[PDB]
C-alpha cells in the first residue's frame, strides 16, 4: 500500500530535487572543463563559484526545514495524547509506538 | 474516450443497433465488448427473445435481485424459491 | 580562548571515551564528526569520518553525511575524489549514484554525467536506474544518442515492455523511417530471439498490436494483412471477419459437460447458418 | 570508479558452459 | 550475449538419482553439532554434541562404540586426520584438544584463543592445524610443538568456517561479514577477497576433485574457483534460508541442509536443484527443532550423515532403482533477471 524499498525512494527523491533545481533555473531566467597534469595524473575541473554557494545554501536550507518539521511533530506528538498514565516523556513516546503497533 | 464518455456513446449505440438487425453471434459479441448496469438489462432483454444463458448472465443491487427473480419465475416457479437462497447473501 | 580551549578539549575526552568503548553506534561518530566541523576545522572532521569508514563502510548515512560536510564548505575535488572511492566500494547502491548525479547537475557539467551513466549503464543496474539515463537526454538532446541508448537498453532487458518505450519515443523524434526500421528488425530479431529462446516472453498480443497500429498511421490495407497472416502463422461488403472473429470466439468459449457443449452448439450453428460446411 | 570494478566480475564463468575444466 | 543464453538450453545437466532416508540413530542428549568420518576405512564416524560429549558410531550397523568426554562446553567442530591417528576436537570453552586414537585419551591442548572456537581444519600435507572463532582471526598451529606459528588477521567479524588446500590459497575462511577470504600464509596476507554474499556466510565446502569451493548464505549458494578466485557457477535457490551446512559428494552432488528442515540436493556442475526433502522431525519434538546442523558424505559418497537439532543422526541413502523410470527432478527452468 505501502512501504517502499530504499531504491524506489532514492529515485523519487532524485526526481524531486531535479524539479526544484529546474525551478531555480527558470526563476533565474525570469530575473534576467578537464585539465590533467603531465607530472601527475591529477585531474582538475574548472568551477563557477556561483551555483556552488547556491548548492551549499540549498543543502543547509533543506536540512533546516527537515529538522524543523520533525521538530513540530515532536511538539504536537507529546501534546496530543494524555489518556493513559505515564511517568515520563519516554514512557508516553513508547506507548505511542504501541499505538503504531496496532 | 474509455469507460466514462464511452458509456454516453454506448447506451444510444446499443439501443439503436439492437433496433436495426434485431444474427445472434454478432450482437452477442457486441454486448461482450460493451460490458467492459443497464447494459445487463438490455442484453438480458435480448437473450430472452438461449434463455438459461441470460439467467446465468443476471446471475453473473436489490433491484437487480428483484429482476432476476422475475425472469426466473417467467421460466417457471421452482427456481424462484432457489433464487432467494442466493438472494440472502 | 580558554573559555574555548577547555571546551573543545573536554568534549574530545567525552566523545572519544564513548567511541573508545563502542566501536559501533555510528550515531555517535556522525555527531562527534559534526562537532569538529562546527569548530571550522576540516582536518579533524575528515579524520573522524575516515576513522568511521573502517568500522563499517556499508552504512550509507555515514557516506552521505561525509559528502555534505565536503559540499557545504565547497571543497570540490575532495568530494570529487571521494566519489571515486565511494561508488567503487559499494557499486550496487542506488542512493550513492543519484547523490553523485544530482550534485553534478547543480555543477552544470553534463560531460561528467555523460560518462557517469556510461559506467552506471555498463554495470547493468536495472529499471529505475536506466530510466534516469533515458529521461536525462530529454533534458539534453542527443537524439542520435538516445536511439543508441535504447540500443544497449533492450540488451540489458531483452523484454517486450521495454521495446514499448522504444517504439513510443522514436515516433516523438519525428522520424518514421528510423522507427519503422526496427519493426522489420522486430520481425527478424525478436523471432530469432524468442523462437531460439525457450521461452523468454516476447510474442504477446501486445507485440502484434505494435505492428498493427503502426500501419494505421501509414494507412496501409496490405501491410496490416501481412501482419495477421505473419502473426496467425506463428500463433499457438467487408463484414466477413466479423463472422470469423465471432464464430472463433464462440467455439473458443470452453464447455465442460454435456449441456454446456450443447448450448455452445446452438451458438456456433446459428453463427455458421447466418454466415468446411461438412466438417462443421 | 573506473579502475576498481568491471562488469564481468559480477558475472559467473560456468553458467554459460557446464563443461568448464577446473 | 543472449544468443548464448539461447544455446544455454543445450546443456540439459547431468541427471542424478534421488535420496531417501535409510536409518535414524538416536542417542545424543543434546543437539548434534558436528560430524566427521574416518578418512581411510569408512568404518565409523564421530559426532560433536551440545551435551559436551563425542560419540563414535559404528557406520555399518549404526551401533555405538565408545563415548569420548573431555570438554566442559559444546563441541562445535571435529576433524580426523588422514595421515595421523589423531582426532582434533574444538569447543566453545576456548580449547583445541588433540585425541590420540590408539589409546583414546587427550594428548595435546592448544592454547591461546581469546574466545570460543567454532572451526578446525587440518592442513593436508604440512602437519598443521587451522582453527578460528569469535576472535575474528585464524591461528595456524604447529601440530608437534603446539605453537601458534601464524596468525592471519582479516575478517572484521566472527569466523564461521575454515578449510585447507595444498597449493595456494592454503586457507579459505568464511566469516559473518559476508566475505570469503583466500589466504597466502607465507606472506600472512589475503590473496583475494570474495564479497559477493549478501549476509553472513555460515557454510563452506571443498570439492573433492575439481579444486573449487562452495559457499553459502541465506538465500544464496555460490561456488568459487580457487587460484584466480573467480565466481564459476551459481546455485538456483528459492528462499531456503538459512543454509547451515554444505557437503559435496564425489559425484558432483551438493547437499545443503537448512534451518527449516528442508534438505536440498543440487548438481555441482550446473547449479540445478534436483530434489528437495523435509525430515520428519521426531515423536515429541517441536516444529522449531526440525533442522540440520551438519552433514557429510562418507568416502564412497553414496551415504549422507546429517545430525539434526532433534538429537538424532540420520543416514540418508541413495536409491538403487532410480534412472528415469520416475526420477525426474525439479526439471530445469532457467528463469531470468
Amino acid at each position: 500500500r505501502g512501504g517502499i524499498s530504499y531504491d524506489q525512494l532514492a529515485k523519487l527523491s532524485y526526481e524531486k530535487t531535479l524539479r526544484n533545481l529546474a525551478t531555480q533555473t527558470q526563476n533565474s531566467s525570469k530575473q534576467d572543463k578537464v585539465q590533467k597534469d603531465t607530472k601527475t595524473g591529477k585531474i582538475t575541473i574548472a568551477d563557477d563559484d556561483k551555483l556552488v554557494n547556491k548548492l551549499a545554501v540549498s543543502l543547509q536550507s533543506e536540512s533546516k526545514k527537515r529538522y524543523e518539521a520533525r521538530k513540530r511533530q515532536m511538539q504536537n506528538a507529546k501534546t496530543l495524547y494524555g489518556v493513559e498514565s505515564f511517568i515520563n516523556d519516554k514512557n508516553k513516546q513508547f506507548n505511542e509506538k504501541l499505538s503504531r503497533e496496532s | 474516450f474509455p469507460p466514462e464518455i464511452q458509456y454516453e456513446l454506448w447506451i444510444e449505440y446499443l439501443e439503436v443497433a439492437t433496433s436495426h438487425q434485431l444474427s445472434p453471434e454478432h450482437i452477442r459479441f457486441l454486448f461482450e465488448k460493451a460490458l467492459k448496469k443497464t447494459i445487463f438489462i438490455a442484453y438480458s432483454v435480448f437473450e430472452e427473445r438461449l434463455i438459461s444463458k441470460s439467467i446465468e448472465i443476471l446471475r453473473r443491487l436489490q433491484l437487480w435481485r428483484m429482476c432476476i427473480s422475475k425472469a426466473e419465475s417467467t421460466l417457471g416457479p421452482s427456481v424462484t424459491r432457489e433464487l432467494y437462497q442466493e438472494c440472502i447473501q | 580562548l580558554e573559555e574555548l580551549r577547555e571546551y573543545q578539549r573536554r568534549k574530545r575526552t567525552e566523545y572519544e571515551g564513548y567511541l573508545k568503548r563502542n566501536r559501533l553506534d555510528m550515531g555517535q561518530w556522525i555527531r562527534y564528526a559534526q562537532f569538529e566541523i562546527e569548530q571550522h576545522d576540516m582536518r579533524r572532521a575528515r579524520s573522524i569520518f575516515e576513522r568511521a569508514l573502517l568500522v563499517d563502510s556499508s552504512f550509507i548515512p555515514l557516506w552521505i553525511r561525509y559528502i555534505d560536510a565536503e559540499l557545504k564548505v565547497k571543497c570540490i575535488n575532495h568530494a570529487r575524489n571521494l566519489m571515486n572511492r565511494a561508488i567503487s566500494t559499494l557499486p550496487r547502491v542506488d542512493k550513492l549514484w543519484y547523490k553523485y548525479l544530482i550534485v553534478e547537475e547543480s555543477l552544470n557539467n553534463v560531460e561528467i554525467v555523460r560518462s557517469l551513466y556510461t559506467k552506471w549503464c555498463s554495470l547493468e543496474p536495472g529499471v529505475n536506474a536506466w530510466n534516469s539515463f533515458v529521461d536525462f537526454e530529454i533534458r539534453q538532446k542527443n537524439w542520435n544518442g538516445v536511439r543508441e541508448i535504447y540500443s544497449k537498453y533492450v540488451m540489458a532487458h531483452p523484454q517486450m515492455q521495454t521495446w514499448l518505450k522504444w517504439v513510443r519515443f522514436e515516433n516523438r523524434h519525428g522520424n518514421t523511417e528510423f522507427t519503422r526500421s526496427v519493426y522489420s528488425l522486430a520481425i527478424d530479431t525478436v523471432a530469432n530471439l524468442q523462437n531460439l529462446q525457450i521461452w523468454s516472453d516476447m510474442e504477446v498480443a501486445k507485440l502484434v498490436n505494435s505492428f498493427a497500429h503502426w500501419e494505421a498511421a501509414q494507412q496501409e490495407y496490405e501491410r496490416s494483412s501481412a501482419l495477421y497472416q505473419i502473426a496467425i502463422e506463428k500463433w499457438p461488403x467487408x463484414x466477413x471477419x466479423x463472422x470469423x472473429x465471432x464464430x472463433x470466439x464462440x467455439x473458443x468459449x470452453x464447455x465442460x459437460x454435456x449441456x454446456x457443449x450443447x448450448x455452445x452448439x446452438x451458438x456456433x450453428x446459428x453463427x455458421x447458418x447466418x454466415x468446411x460446411x461438412x466438417x462443421x | 570508479i573506473a579502475k576498481n570494478v568491471k562488469l564481468d566480475d559480477f558475472i559467473p564463468k560456468r553458467q554459460s558452459n557446464f563443461e568448464l575444466s577446473v | 550475449i543472449v544468443n548464448r543464453y539461447e544455446k544455454l538450453l543445450s546443456q540439459r545437466p547431468e541427471w542424478h538419482a534421488p535420496w531417501k532416508l535409510s536409518r535414524v540413530i538416536n542417542g545424543h542428549l543434546g543437539w548434534v553439532r558436528c560430524v566427521a568420518i574416518d578418512p581411510v576405512d569408512n568404518e565409523w564416524f564421530i559426532t560433536g554434541s551440545n551435551d559436551t560429549t563425542m560419540k563414535v558410531w559404528d557406520l555399518a550397523t549404526g551401533k555405538l562404540k565408545t563415548t569420548l568426554a573431555g570438554h566442559v562446553m559444546t563441541v562445535r567442530d571435529v576433524a580426523v586426520s588422514d595421515r595421523h591417528p589423531y582426532l582434533f576436537s574444538v569447543s566453545e570453552d576456548k580449547t583445541v584438544k588433540c585425541w590420540d586414537l590408539e589409546k583414546n585419551q587427550i594428548i595435546r591442548d592448544y592454547y591461546g584463543h581469546l574466545s570460543g572456537v567454532r572451526t578446525v581444519s587440518i592442513h593436508p600435507t604440512l602437519d598443521l592445524i587451522a582453527t578460528a572463532g569469535r576472535d575474528s582471526v585464524i591461528k595456524l598451529w604447529d601440530m608437534r610443538t603446539r605453537i601458534p606459528v601464524i596468525t592471519l588477521v582479516g575478517h572484521k567479524g566472527p569466523i564461521n568456517q575454515v578449510q585447507c588446500t595444498p597449493v595456494d590459497p592454503q586457507v579459505v575462511s568464511s566469516s559473518t561479514d559476508a566475505t570469503v577470504r583466500l589466504w597466502d600464509v607465507v606472506a600472512g596476507k589475503t590473496m583475494k577477497v570474495l564479497t559477493h554474499h549478501k549476509r553472513s556466510v555460515r557454510a563452506t565446502a571443498l570439492h573433492p576433485k575439481e579444486f573449487s569451493v562452495a559457499s553459502a548464505c541465506t538465500d544464496d549458494i555460490r561456488s568459487w574457483g580457487l587460484a584466480e578466485g573467480s565466481l564459476l557457477t551459481n546455485f538456483e535457490s528459492e528462499k531456503t534460508g538459512i543454509i547451515n551446512t554444505l557437503s559435496i559428494n564425489q559425484d558432483d552432488v551438493l547437499f545443503a541442509g537448512g534451518d527449516n528442515g528442508v534438505l536440498s540436493f543440487y548438481d555441482y556442475k550446473s547449479g540445478h536443484k534436483y530434489q528437495s526433502l523435509a525430515t520428519r522431525e521426531m515423536v515429541g519434538s517441536l516444529e522449531g527443532e526440525r533442522s540440520v546442523l551438519c552433514s557429510t558424505f562418507d568416502k564412497t559418497g553414496l551415504r549422507l550423515i546429517t545430525g539434526e537439532a532433534d538429537k538424532s543422526i540420520k543416514i540418508w541413502k541413495q536409491d538403487e532403482t532410480a534412472t528415469k523410470e520416475s526420477e525426474p527432478g525439479l526439471a530445469w527452468n532457467p528463469n531470468l533477471s
